[PDB]
């Protein structure tokens, strides 16, 4: 009946000034936006409908046209800039709004939906979806006793629209909503579901996507042992925003960083070190470089829970965006440890896998694979043992490659290249 | 493969 309306008999109907002829347009308008394949979006905006379909938004005494007309721009809005923007044009941002009150359920989960689509085109419409004063009446519908009350799918809604609108930067989000959105994210981050707990942790590492004021806001609010756990789940949507957000966090202070080792989260990267997708390795790698860029009381616990060899690993085997973060894990560790810490580098196997890698052609590598070997050997002079370092280095052909090194485009390089040659190898 | 967020959603039912 609604099949496969042609644009103009959408318009004809949308036109005729009777209500159930407008429905029934705005039906067929929806379900030709439904279809995956090339919705025709930039045809029905063309045709001039975006400004019935808000009307339509407010007939309170037709709510199938508000439904249909919700789902119609929600379609709309999920497209380009240019299409969502269109949409806001159109007055949709305070009828959307406005929708969110509705006693139907699944028109307020239609404007919930809309709404994460503005907000999620970028920083300047997410923020003006705040200023229409969207956060109120959003987080009024999650505010029950229990979660589990609420149908799944309105739920996971909820969650996706709210992470919207900490999604973002240039500017983040503003301070006073992030802090008015917070309570019923962190309690969203306890909730069973696998969606929604993937989309709060998504959430979650936006927000501590910044300065360190912005991570100390989620951390106080107690979220770190939850991240930790969620770090170990088996679904890998959720492990990846968790593992995000908790590498975010440890590029905050040395105390917040303390954070996560305190809860636990070191014990969980044997598994992250050697997982079998890569982005989840890379991830978990450069989460380590950034704590063995801590205190030594944080490196130490790297040692203690038996890390370094899986350090170890990934430099010898990985692919070289990780081999890379590794590298800077090493710098970093050798750059802030102690002696003995040091040393225990060296024992663990770290030089050959490191000179292999002063064979790749990244120069910024090479710069950090250079740093962390003079910080090794400092450690060793400390000791009097440059000589055994030199040898381990002869042997599995590093000074082949450090000599080589001194004739390379970088100067840098060379510089570097040549103070080791000099002042440990003649 | 890459797990990512989804920036926008189509209701496709």
């Amino acid at each position: 009946g609604t099949v496969n309306w042609s644009v103009e008999d959408i318009v004809k109907g949308i036109n005729s000034n009777n209500l159930e002829s407008q429905l029934q347009a705005t039906q067929a308008a929806r379900k030709l936006l439904s279809r995956e394949k090339q919705p025709p979006i930039d045809n029905i905006i063309r045709a001039g409908l975006i400004p019935k379909f808000v009307s339509f938004l407010g007939k309170t005494d037709c709510s199938p046209i508000q439904f249909e007309s919700a789902w119609a721009l929600t379609n709309i809005a999920s497209g380009t800039s240019e299409q969502t923007k269109a949409v806001v044009d159109g007055g949709a941002i305070p009828a959307f709004i406005s929708l969110l009150a509705s006693p139907h359920a699944h028109i307020s989960e239609q404007a919930v939906w809309a709404l994460g689509n503005i907000a999620g085109d970028g920083s300047a419409f997410r923020d003006l979806v705040i200023k229409h004063g969207a956060i109120d009446p959003l987080l009024a519908l999650l505010a029950v006793p229990d979660l589990s009350t609420l149908a799944c799918g309105y739920l996971r809604n909820l969650t996706w629209t709210l992470s919207n609108l900490c999604r973002n930067k240039n500017p983040a989000p503003p301070l006073d909503a992030v802090e008015q959105i917070l309570p019923t994210l962190v309690r969203l981050l306890h909730h069973n579901d696998p969606e929604v707990l993937a989309d709060s942790c998504w959430a979650i590492s936006y927000l501590t996507d910044g300065p360190n004021e912005r991570i100390e806001m989620v951390v106080k609010k107690g979220v770190v042992p939850q991240l930790v756990k969620l770090l170990g789940a088996t679904e890998l949507p959720i492990v990846t925003p968790a593992l995000r957000a908790i590498g975010n966090i440890v590029t905050g202070t040395d105390e917040q960083t303390q954070k996560v080792i305190d809860a636990g989260a070191l014990a969980v990267f044997p598994s992250l070190l050697t997982n079998p997708k890569t982005n989840i390795q890379k991830e978990a790698t450069w989460t380590m470089s950034n704590i063995t860029a801590g205190r030594q009381d944080q490196i130490q616990q790297v040692v203690n829970h038996g890390l370094v060899p899986f350090l170890v690993g990934v430099l010898s085997k990985a692919d070289f965006k990780t081999q890379k973060e590794a590298a800077w894990a090493i710098t970093n560790y050798t750059s802030g440890g102690t002696v003995e810490q040091i040393v225990y580098l060296v024992h663990c196997g770290i030089i050959e896998p490191l000179m292999n890698l002063l064979s790749a052609k990244d120069t910024k590598i090479i710069q950090v694979i250079l740093d962390a070997i003079s910080n090794i050997f400092q450690a060793a002079e400390k000791l009097g043992e440059t000589e055994k370092l030199s040898i381990m280095i002869e042997e599995c052909g590093g000074l082949d490659k450090i000599e080589a090194l001194q004739r390379h485009e970088n100067e840098s390089v060379y510089k570097a290249s040549l103070n080791l040659i000099e002042k440990y190898f003649s | 493969f890459e797990f990512v967020p989804n920036t926008k959603k189509q209701k496709c039912g």
